[PDB]
Parts: structure tokens; sequence; C-alpha cells
């Protein structure tokens, strides 16, 4: 499937179609904050500036909302669901362990 | 009175064509009268 | 030089507005006339 | 004193550059 | 029996009450229709005062746009909507209606005099407030008008404004507005009813005018000087029905017949008895037109 | 007067109020103010129930319409001092106030005191999802416009795409409940003409109509602005709680009392 | 079926010509199928001129409608060599044709062949100067959308800021020749109400009515556009030039017909 384009490219030849990209391109830890203010809202627990962890401190919280991290299914054991999956800074942060 | 002169009547009609305070007082009495159940007066706003 | 825009026109705009205010009157002075006649 | 004393960077990679406010932001 | 009153206070209550508890219907009527007006003028004076900043307009006229963008929204209501008031088949049938307890039919015609005695006045404040905008359009450098206008003007560095008479006769704006206050005085001077008592075909020759004037309306804002022109969107229903109750006249055909009797009653009656056409039925209390 | 530019050098004017409420109040007051002056033209002894009446009559209807058209159903306001633009390091202390309404929501920015840092900080800006109405495009366009940092917050928080899912469900909420307000404006027009009429009951069944209408469009908006996940609004050092706000009270009280003066018609037609 | 994607997996169809002119052709052709059904109950002899009757009236209201929404009033049209998009030195053979309506321009750029450097060059770009719409906006949406080069020369060619004053004459003559356009069509709508009322001599004065505002409309398009300073259009090695399209002789050719027709109208009332 084709992937998200910018809406003002890709109608006439002088400016052809642009790929547009569903992060921040800086440098700038998206990966570990997010690339919104909502979803940095949604990654923190607001106690003594921390990211937002579940039962255990070293693991963050997992994910509950859909619109949060990308639920691709297991592609061995057929399991989905936000069940087991960390919520990161980067939508696809739980592709692999 | 006109109740009284005519006591087998059961339904009068007044027809009022003049000035809206005129009609508007035809139309009050006809009300104060239909308060009391004895008989019935229908009135109408008559504008030929 | 101070360049002014209206210099040479306030005799022609009053002579202008005065005969839109004379319609009245214009109109008044033939209705009068037809009127005799 | 306000302990932030410098100007947060935004989440979304707005406002990174003081003319072009879109690049490096989200969804360009 | 009777009882007389004091001067001062009883009576003049009186009055007052006898006057809201007969005209109450126009009262009410009266008051929609101005406040109907009062609200487009209002509407415009809002946009012209509050929320035209972008343009600039106000920064050269203020009283002036104000004044003659409101009076234009209530002169376009008010000779689009007179002509509700000789739908004289569309009033005839609404006569009887339930409607009458609400709405004077009966004064529709005095209504219509009402109506064009406040759209002159208006008129006049509209012209008036242009006047003031030309003066200060021609006093206004060329970038402020290219400013104010772009689609008429084009700041070349000239720096010279066009003229009043300009604005006044080599405008279409300009034009029809000197024409539409020519055919004003005109009707509004032989219609007036010192002019109808001294004559009766002249105020017709003059009060057909209307046909030109709406044609003029028409033209009048069409260039989109200012805004675009909405004088056709308040004048199409209104002209819809008019043409529509003319046509219903036209269709009725008028007998014509001759007089038998004329008695000159006291106090200044006149009794006609004439011929009945052949065909004429009718019922008590019913009325019919004469010519 | 000329020979200077601009002819005229005083600041422009802002309208103090909300346009649409100001159009509300001005016809209806102008509607009441009619009533008065024709209310000597009233008969009798039925000029303080006609009055009452009357009065009673133009205010649902003025609820109604003000209610469907105000944002002012879900509000919250915390004063904090928070960034307010690009490329400053400055901070401001200010009142954020957050207005959730039935087509869009109303953030304020309000300055303590309004001139700080050589700015006047009155900000009030809507952002709308009504239907045909993109409001990623009306974000879109004020992150170009460079709206102040607490604004912009405030309006991403309710993007169709922010994790905590406000947009769906307060745009759900907003328009069926704008939906069931007109139906009750539309039976409190039916309850003034049937009122008219001399069937009373009948007319008496539509207010009692109207007011059922109020209150489902108030029971649909808690209950759709309910099953919201929480969305943490945090602000500098604080955080933004939205509560029930004078539109959902105006609503409650309005459709109270229009099924009270219902039911207090159709049992009086009962008795008498 | 599904188990693969696109479930339709052909190309998108192009409606293949204008859906304003093509509503026209089917709301007329439409009325014509019923009145042809309809047909056998008229009367007697007065049948094929009854047909005549109907068929003229109808034609002569959509002529008015598919001239005055016809983007066909000052046509021209050039073969080529012309440099084609940016970002590239190869240059197309093509057919330029400008067509200017009341309303704005199409600018088509058809080439020859229509399959030219891997590309379909087709191009039929609309550019309107209508009342309330912004061409300087359109024209800077036309180069942020990356349109070919003749089309965006030809566009810049009647912009408002452009040296050669096209755009406000044509913007003056197409507004105001719609304007008596419109005129014409509401003085045809009268003429078929009046035709049906027994007074037909006011129905042809207003069928004359409307052949006398078709003739002003054609006039006063000549006029306004003759006013313009020579704009040479120079594509390549060959220069554009306008003359007047088939929409000006329709003009010209349904107005004479409709004031013959009333021409003809009064003189046989006078003579019968
Ligand atoms: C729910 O929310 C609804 C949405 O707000 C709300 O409806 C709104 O109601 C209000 C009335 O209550 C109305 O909106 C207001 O309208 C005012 C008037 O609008 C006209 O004027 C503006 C001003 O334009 C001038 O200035 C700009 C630059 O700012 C120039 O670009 C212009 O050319 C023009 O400049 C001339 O005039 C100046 C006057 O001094 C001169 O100085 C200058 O030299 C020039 O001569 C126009 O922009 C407007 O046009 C726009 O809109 C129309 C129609 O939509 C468009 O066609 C057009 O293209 C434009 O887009 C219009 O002509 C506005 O002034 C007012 O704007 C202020 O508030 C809004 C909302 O917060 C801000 O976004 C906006 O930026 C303004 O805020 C600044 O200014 C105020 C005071 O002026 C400050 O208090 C504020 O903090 C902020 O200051 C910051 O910026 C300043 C510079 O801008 C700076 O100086 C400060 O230091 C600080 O940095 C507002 O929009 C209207 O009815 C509704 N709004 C709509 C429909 O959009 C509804 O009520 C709410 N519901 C409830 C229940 O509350
Ligand atoms: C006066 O002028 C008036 C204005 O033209 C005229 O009125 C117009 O009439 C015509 C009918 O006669 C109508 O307009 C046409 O409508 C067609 C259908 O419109 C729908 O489809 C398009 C296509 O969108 C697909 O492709 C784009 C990319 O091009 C994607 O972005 C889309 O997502 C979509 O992609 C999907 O579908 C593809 C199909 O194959 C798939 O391949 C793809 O994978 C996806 O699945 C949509 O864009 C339209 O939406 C737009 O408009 C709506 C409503 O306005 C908006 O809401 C929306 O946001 C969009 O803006 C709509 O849904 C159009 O296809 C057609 O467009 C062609 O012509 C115009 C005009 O010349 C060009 O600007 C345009 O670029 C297209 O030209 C290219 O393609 C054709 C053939 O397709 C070529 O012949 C041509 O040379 C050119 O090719 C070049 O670009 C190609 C890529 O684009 C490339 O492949 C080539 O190699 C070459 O480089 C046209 O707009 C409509 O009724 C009027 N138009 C209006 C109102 O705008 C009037 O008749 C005139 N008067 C007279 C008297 O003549
Ligand atoms: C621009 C202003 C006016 C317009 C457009 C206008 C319009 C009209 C129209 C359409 C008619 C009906 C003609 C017909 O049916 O053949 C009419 C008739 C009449 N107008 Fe006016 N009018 C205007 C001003 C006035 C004024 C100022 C007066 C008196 C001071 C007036 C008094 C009358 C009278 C008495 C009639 C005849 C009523 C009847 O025969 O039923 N009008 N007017
Ligand atoms: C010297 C006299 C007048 C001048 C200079 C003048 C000027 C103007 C101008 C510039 C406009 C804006 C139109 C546009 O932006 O295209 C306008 C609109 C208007 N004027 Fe006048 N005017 C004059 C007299 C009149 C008269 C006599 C009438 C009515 C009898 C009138 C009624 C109107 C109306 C109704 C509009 C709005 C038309 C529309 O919105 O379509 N004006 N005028
Ligand atoms: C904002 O800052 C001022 C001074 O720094 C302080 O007095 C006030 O309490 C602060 N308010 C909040 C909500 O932190
Ligand atoms: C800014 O604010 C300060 C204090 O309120 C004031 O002294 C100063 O005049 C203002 N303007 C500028 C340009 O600093
Ligand atoms: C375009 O180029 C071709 C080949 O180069 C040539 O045959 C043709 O005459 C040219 N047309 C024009 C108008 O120059
Ligand atoms: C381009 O056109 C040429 C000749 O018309 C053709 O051979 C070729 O297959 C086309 N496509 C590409 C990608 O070159
Ligand atoms: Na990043």
């Amino acid at each position: 499937q084709r992937s998200r384009w910018d809406p003002e490219t890709g109608r006439s030849p002088s400016n052809p179609r642009d790929p547009a990209n569903q992060v921040t391109g800086w440098l700038d830890g998206s990966a570990i904050y997010g690339s919104s203010h909502s979803w940095s809202d949604a990654l923190r627990s607001f106690s003594r500036g921390q990211l937002a962890s579940g039962p255990d401190p070293a693991f963050p919280r997992d994910s509950q909302n859909p619109l949060l991290m990308w639920a691709a299914p297991d592609p061995a054991t057929g399991q989905n669901g936000p069940r087991g999956l960390y919520a990161f800074g980067a939508e696809r942060g739980n592709r692999e362990p | 009175s006109l109740q009284e002169v005519h006591p087998q009547v059961r339904k009068i009609g007044v027809f009022s064509c003049g000035p809206p305070g005129m009609t508007k007082n035809v139309e009050k009495a006809c009300q104060l009268i239909n308060r009391q159940d004895r008989t019935h007066f229908s009135h109408h706003y008559e504008n030929f | 030089v101070v360049r002014d825009y209206f210099e040479g026109s306030g005799f022609g705009f009053g002579v202008t507005i005065g005969t839109l205010c004379c319609f009245p009157l214009v109109s008044l002075l033939s209705a009068w006339i037809v009127a005799r006649l | 004193q306000n302990p932030i004393s410098w100007e947060v960077q935004r989440f979304d990679g707005w406002y990174n550059n003081l003319m072009e406010h879109r690049w490096g932001s989200k969804g360009s | 029996r009777e009882k007389f009153q004091r001067s001062c206070l009883h009576q003049t209550v009186q009055q007052f009450k006898r006057f809201i508890e007969n005209y109450r219907r126009h009262i009410g009527c009266v008051a929609v229709f101005y406040a109907i007006a009062g609200g487009l003028f209002l509407e415009r004076a809002y946009y012209y005062a509050f929320a035209a900043h972008h343009t600039g307009i106000t920064d050269t006229t203020r009283v002036g746009i104000i004044l003659s963008r409101g009076t234009a929204a209530s002169i376009s209501f008010m000779f689009s909507y007179i002509l509700l008031t000789m739908c004289r088949n569309l009033i005839t049938f609404l006569r009887e209606t339930f409607l009458n307890r609400y709405v004077p039919f009966d004064a529709a015609v005095d209504f219509h005099r009402l109506i064009a005695s406040t759209a002159i006045v208006l008129t006049v404040l509209h012209s008036v407030g242009h006047v003031v905008n030309v003066y200060l359009f021609s006093i206004s450098p060329l970038s402020v008008l290219s400013c104010l206008f772009p689609g008429l003007f084009h700041d070349d560095g000239s720096e010279f404004p066009q003229k009043y008479y300009w604005w006044f006769f080599q405008t279409v704006p300009g034009l029809t507005g000197v024409v539409l206050l020519l055919i004003l005085a005109i009707m509004y001077v032989f219609a007036s009813h010192h002019f109808r008592r001294r004559s009766f075909r002249g105020f017709w020759l003059t009060h057909h005018l209307y046909i030109l004037l709406y044609v003029l309306l028409i033209i009048h804002g069409s260039f989109a000087l200012i805004q675009l022109p909405r004088f056709h969107i308040f004048f199409l229903v209104p002209a819809i029905i008019y043409g529509g109750d003319k046509l219903v006249s036209l269709s009725r055909k008028k007998v014509e017949i001759s007089v038998v009797k004329a008695e000159l009653l006291p106090s200044g009656v006149t009794h006609l008895r004439f011929q009945r056409p052949q065909g004429f039925e009718y019922k008590s209390g019913q009325w019919v037109r004469i010519a | 007067l000329g020979h200077t530019f601009p002819f005229y050098a005083g600041p422009k004017p802002t309208f103090p109020m909300d346009t649409t409420l100001a159009s509300i109040i001005m016809i209806f007051l102008t509607a009441l103010a009619t009533f008065i002056v024709i209310l000597p033209g009233i008969r009798g002894k039925t000029r303080l129930f006609w009055l009452l009446r009357v009065v009673t009559s133009l205010f649902i209807g003025a609820a109604i319409l003000a209610v469907n058209f105000s944002s002012e159903w879900s509000v919250g306001q915390v004063s904090t001092n928070t960034s307010y633009k690009a490329f400053s390091s400055e901070w401001i202390s200010a009142d954020i106030g957050l207005q959730v309404g039935l087509g869009g929501v109303n953030i304020t920015l309000t300055g303590t005191p309004v001139q700080q840092l050589n700015e006047t900080i009155n900000y009030n800006e809507e952002f709308t999802w009504r239907l045909g109405e993109n409001y990623a495009e009306e974000y879109a366009k004020a992150l170009e416009k460079g709206l102040p940092d607490p604004v912009l917050y405030l309006a991403e928080k309710f993007t169709p795409r922010s994790p905590c899912g406000l947009y769906r469900q307060y745009r759900l909420a907003g328009h069926y409940t704008s939906a069931m307000l007109w139906v009750a404006f539309l039976c409190w027009l039916l309850a003034n003409v049937m009122l008219s009429m001399p069937v009373l009951v009948y007319g008496g069944y539509m207010l009692l109509a109207t007011g059922i209408f109020q209150l489902l469009a108030l029971l649909f908006f808690s209950m759709a602005t309910s099953l919201t996940s929480p969305c943490p609004l945090h602000l500098g050092a604080s955080v933004l709680h939205t509560h029930h706000g004078p539109a959902f009270w105006i609503t409650l009280t309005t459709g109270l009392l229009c099924v009270l003066l219902g039911l207090a018609m159709a049992v009086a037609h009962r008795m008498q």
C-alpha cells in the first residue's frame, strides 16, 4: 500500500507527488517523547517529571487507547491487541523486542 | 336581558364589525356571559 | 511643494452638490408650471 | 527565578527554523 | 351616560389607551417592519464598524461608509417590499382571513406612503453619506484608492486620485445614483397629496417611473464597487408576487357600466346608483372596485 | 477634513461579546419591547398573565437558541505561568480557559495583567468540528498563523488524531445535542402556534415535548462526554479540569421549566 | 469478490464534456421527450405549429442558459512546440487553445499526439473572475499546483496585474453580458407564461424584449472586449489570435430569431 503524501503535491508535472514524514524530521528525541504534545502528555505520569510507567517502574504504561501505539498482529502466534505493547514516542516502537 | 327575553334559545350569534377596541369589548362581554352556563353566546370578528 | 488633490475642485463640487439638492426644487418648479397649465 | 530559563523545544518540530516554521515538523 | 375629565392627566391617558387599543395591529406591523429595516442597517453598521478592519475602508471614511452601506441595505429592503403593499389581489384574499386579526390590510395603501416616507429619508442619508465618501475619495492618494478598490484603480505612482466628477458621472454607481435621485425627486414631488389634488394624469405619468427606478436599482449596485449587489435578492420574491397579482388583476374582466342616479347627500356624500351587469351575483356585505 | 493620513487615526473598535449571542439578545429584546409597547392595548385582568406567558415563551426560545449556539457547555479555567510564543523564553502569568460547545471549542488566554511582555494577551480562539468543517485544517491554519503556545496546546488536544479521544466524543455529543436542541426549538415554535389555536391541550403537549427534548439533549451530552478516557490537560505546573458550564445548567433549568409547565397545563386541563 | 486490492482495478472514468452544458442538455431533452410523448394528446391540425412553438421556445431557453454558462465567447487555438514543465528541457508539440467566457477562461493544452514524454497532455483548466472569486488566488493555486508552462503563461496573461489589460475589460464584459443574458432568460420565461395567457401581444412583446436583451449583451461584449489594448500572446514561435467564438454567434442567431419572431407577432396582431 502506498504511503501518505503531501496533499499540496502530486497533481501536475511541475509539482510531482512528495511523501509526507509522519514523525518530526529533527533528531529531537521524538522517538522517546512523541511527535506531538498530546503524545508526550500521554507518555508522562506528571509526577516528579518522569515518563509514565506501569506496575513495574522499568517499563512504560501498557497501551490502552487504540490511538496510541501501532498494534500489528504477531506474525508467529497471531496475538493481537495492545495487551503487551509498551507506549513509546515512536508509534512503531514495539515492532520487535 | 337577551337571554331573558328569548328563554328557549340556546345558541346566540353576535357579529362585530367595528374598531378593534369595541369588538374586543363585545367579545369580553360574550366571554363574561358564557362564564354563566345557562346559554351560549358565539362571537365573530366580522370584517365586511 | 505640497500636492493638493482637491485644488480647483471646490467650486465644481459645491455646484454638483447644489444641483443634487436642487433636483426636488427643479421638480417642484416644473410641476408648478404644468399645474398652472 | 524560573528553573526553565530557555525556550522549551516543541514536540511537533514546529517553530524550529525562524522563517520556515514547517521545516522538520510532523507531516511535512 | 358620560363624564368629563381633567385635561392634564385623565384625558390624555384615556386618549393614549384608546389609540393603542385601536391601532395595536398598526403598532405591531410598523414595529416589525422598522425592526427588520433597523436590523439590516445595524448588521451593515456592525460589519463596517467592527468587522471590516482588514479592508481599511474606515481609515478613510468611517461615518460616510457606515451611513451609506446601512442605508443601502435598508433602502434595498424598503424599495423591494413596497411592492407588497400594492398586491391588490393578495390583499383582497387576505383581507378576510384570520391574518386580519393581526395585520390591518385595510391600511395597506397608507402603509405604502409610510414606507416611501421612510425610504426617501434614508435614501437622502445614503446619498449624503456617499457625498462625504466622494470628497474623501477625492482627497485620498492613489495608493489608498488602489487598496480600497483594487479592481478599479492601480497604484502606478501617479499619486493623483480621480476627480469628484469622475465618481459622480464616470462610474456606474455615480451615474445610476444621480439619475435615481432625479427620478425620486420627480416621483415624490408629483405624487404628493397637494399635487394629487392638483391633477390626476401627471400623478400616474410620474408614478409609473418605478419600473425605471427598479431597473436603475438593479444597475446601480451591479458594478460591485463596495460589495456584491444584494438588491436583486431583496427584490426577487416581492417582484414575483407583485407581477402575479398584477397579472391576476388583468385576468379579471372589468365590466363597463352606466350610472342611473347620483345624489349629493349631506356631509359630503355621493350616492351612486348604477346599472347592474347581467350576470352580477353577490351576497350582502360584499364590495366592488370602481373607476 | 484631509491633508493627513489616515483620515481616522483612532484605534478600531472590537465587538465586546459573541455576535451570535448578541444578535439573539437584540432580536428577543426587540420583540419584548414591541410587546411591552403593545401591552396597554391588552383588554383587562389578563395582562399580568399575558405578560408572564409572553415573557416565558420568549425566554424559552432565547434559551434554546443561545444555548445551542453558546460554546459554554464544558468550561474550565486555570491561572498559571506558561511559555507564550516561539523564539522567546519569557513566560506569562495568565488565565487559560477552555469552553467546549456543541460545534467547537473556544480557548481563552487572558494575561494577568493583560499587558505582559509589551503585548496584549486577550486571545479568544475558536476551533470548530461541525459537520463539513475540518478540525485538522483549522488547527494547521492556527499553527501557520502563530497562535500562542497554550492556545495551540489546547487546540491540538482536540485534534482527531490526538492520543486522548476528546475530539470523537465531543463531536458526537455536540452534534446530537445540537440536533435535539433544534428539535426542541421547533417544538417551542409549534407550542406557540398551537397556544394561539383554541386547542390548548395540544399546545401544552408540544411545550412538554420541548422540555423532554431539552432534557434528552442534556442527558445525551452528559453520557457522550462521560465516555471519554481521562485526558490530562497540564499547563505549566497545573492541571485544567472541565465541568458542566452554565449552558448545561441553563439547559437543565429551561427544560425543567418547560416540562413543569407542560405537566401543569395537562393536569389543569384534566381538572378543568 | 474480495481477497485482492483494490476490489475495482479499472481506470476511473472522466466525464466527457462540461457538466453544466451536459445538465442543460439533459434537462431540455427530457422536457422535449415529455412533450413528444404528450404530442398525440394534442387535438388536431395545431400539432405541427404546436411542435414548432414548443421546440423553438425550448431552444431559446437552452441557448440562453448554455451561452450564459459556456466559456466559448472569445476562442483561439494554435499548434506550436512549447516547453512543457519545470526541471525538464524537453518540448511538446501541442494545440494550445484559449476559451474566454463570461465568468472566466478555459485554457486547453492538447498534445499532438496526446501521449508525449510518457505523459497524457489533455489539460483543460479554468480560471474564473466572477464576482466574489479572486483570480489572483486561483492563479497562485495553479502555480503551487504545478500546471504546465503554456497553461500558466495564458493564465498569468489574464491576471489583474498583468501589463496587458485583458483582465479588467474581460471581467467587465463578462459580468454585464451575463447580467443581460439573465435578463433575457427572465424575459423568455415571462414570454412563455404570457403566451399561455390570452393576451398574445404582450407575450410577443416579451419575446421581442428577450431578443433585444440578447442583442444588447452581444453588443456590450463586443464593445467592452474591443477596448482592450492589443495583448500579444506569443507561445513558442507563434502568436495566438482570439476571435468571437460560437457562443457569440449562437447569441447573435438566437437574438435575431427572437427579435424576428417578436416583430412577426406584433405585425400579425396589427394585421389580424
Ligand atoms: C468563540 O470564538 C469565536 C472566534 O474568536 C468568537 O467569535 C468572534 O467574536 C469576535 C467578537 O467578540 C470577533 O472576532 C474579533 O474580531 C476583531 C475585529 O475583526 C476585524 O479586525 C481584525 C483586525 O485586523 C487588523 O489587524 C490585523 C493584524 O492583527 C491586520 O492584519 C488587519 O489588516 C487589520 O489591521 C488594520 O487595523 C488595525 C487596527 O488597529 C491597525 O492597527 C492596522 O494598522 C490596520 O489598519 C481583522 O483581522 C478581521 O479580519 C479577519 O476576519 C475576516 C472575517 O473573518 C477575514 O475576512 C479577514 O481576512 C481576517 O481574517 C476583521 O476585519 C478582531 O480584531 C479580533 O482579533 C483578535 O482576537 C482574535 C481571537 O483571540 C485573535 O486571533 C486576533 O489575532 C486578535 O487578537 C489579538 O488582538 C487583540 C486586540 O486586538 C488582543 O487582545 C489579542 O491578545 C491579540 O493580540 C496579539 O496580537 C496582536 C496583533 O494581532 C498584538 O498587537 C498583541 O500584542 C498580541 O500579540 C477578533 O478576531 C468575531 O465576531 C468572531 N471571530 C471570528 C468569526 O473569526 C466567539 O465570540 C466565541 N464564543 C464565545 C461564546 O465567546
Ligand atoms: C472549463 O474548465 C472547467 C475546469 O476544468 C471544466 O469543468 C470541469 O469539467 C470536468 C469534466 O469535463 C471535471 O473536471 C475533471 O474531473 C476529473 C475527475 O475528477 C475527480 O477525479 C480527480 C482525479 O483524482 C485522482 O488523481 C489525483 C492525481 O491526479 C489524485 O490526487 C486523486 O486522489 C485521485 O487519485 C485516485 O484516482 C486515480 C484514478 O486513476 C488513481 O490513479 C489513483 O491511484 C487514486 O486511486 C480528483 O482529483 C477530483 O477531485 C478534485 O476535485 C474535487 C472537487 O473539485 C475536490 O474536492 C478534490 O479535493 C480534488 O481537488 C475528482 O474527485 C479529473 O480527473 C480531471 O482532472 C484532469 O483534468 C484537469 C483539467 O485539465 C487537470 O487539472 C487534472 O490534473 C487532470 O489532468 C490530468 O489528467 C488527465 C487525465 O486524467 C490528463 O488528460 C491531463 O493531461 C492531466 O494529466 C497530467 O497529470 C496526470 C496526473 O494528474 C499525469 O498522469 C499525466 O501524465 C499528466 O502529467 C478534471 O478535473 C469537472 O466537472 C470540472 N472541473 C472542476 C469543477 O474543477 C469545464 O468543463 C470547462 N468548460 C468548457 C466549456 O470546456
Ligand atoms: C419610489 C417610491 C414608490 C414606489 C416604487 C411606489 C410603487 C407603487 C406601485 C407599484 C403602485 C401600483 C401601481 C399599479 O398597480 O398600477 C403604486 C400606486 C400608488 N402609490 Fe406608490 N410608490 C412609491 C411612492 C409613493 C408615494 C410617495 C405616494 C404618496 C405620497 C404613493 C401613493 C400611491 C397611490 C395613492 C397609489 C394608488 C393606490 C391604488 O390605486 O390602489 N406612492 N405605487
Ligand atoms: C449621488 C447619489 C448616489 C451615489 C453616489 C450612490 C452610490 C452608491 C454606491 C457606490 C453603492 C455601492 C454599489 C457597489 O458597490 O457596486 C451604492 C449602493 C446602493 N445604493 Fe446608491 N448612490 C446614490 C444614490 C442612491 C439612490 C437615489 C438610491 C435609491 C433610490 C440608492 C440605493 C442604493 C442601493 C439599494 C444600493 C445597494 C444595491 C445592491 O446592494 O445591490 N442610492 N450606492
Ligand atoms: C506564577 O509565577 C508567580 C511569580 O513567579 C507566582 O507568584 C505564582 O504563584 C505562579 N503561579 C502558578 C500557578 O504557578
Ligand atoms: C513595555 O513595558 C514596559 C513596562 O510595562 C514599559 O516601561 C515600556 O514602555 C513598554 N514598551 C517597550 C517598547 O518597552
Ligand atoms: C514543431 O516541431 C516539429 C518538429 O520539430 C515541426 O515539424 C513543426 O513544424 C513545429 N511546429 C511549429 C508550430 O513550430
Ligand atoms: C514512454 O514512451 C515510449 C515511446 O512512446 C515507450 O516506448 C515507453 O514504453 C514509454 N514508457 C517509458 C517508461 O519509457
Ligand atoms: Na524526530
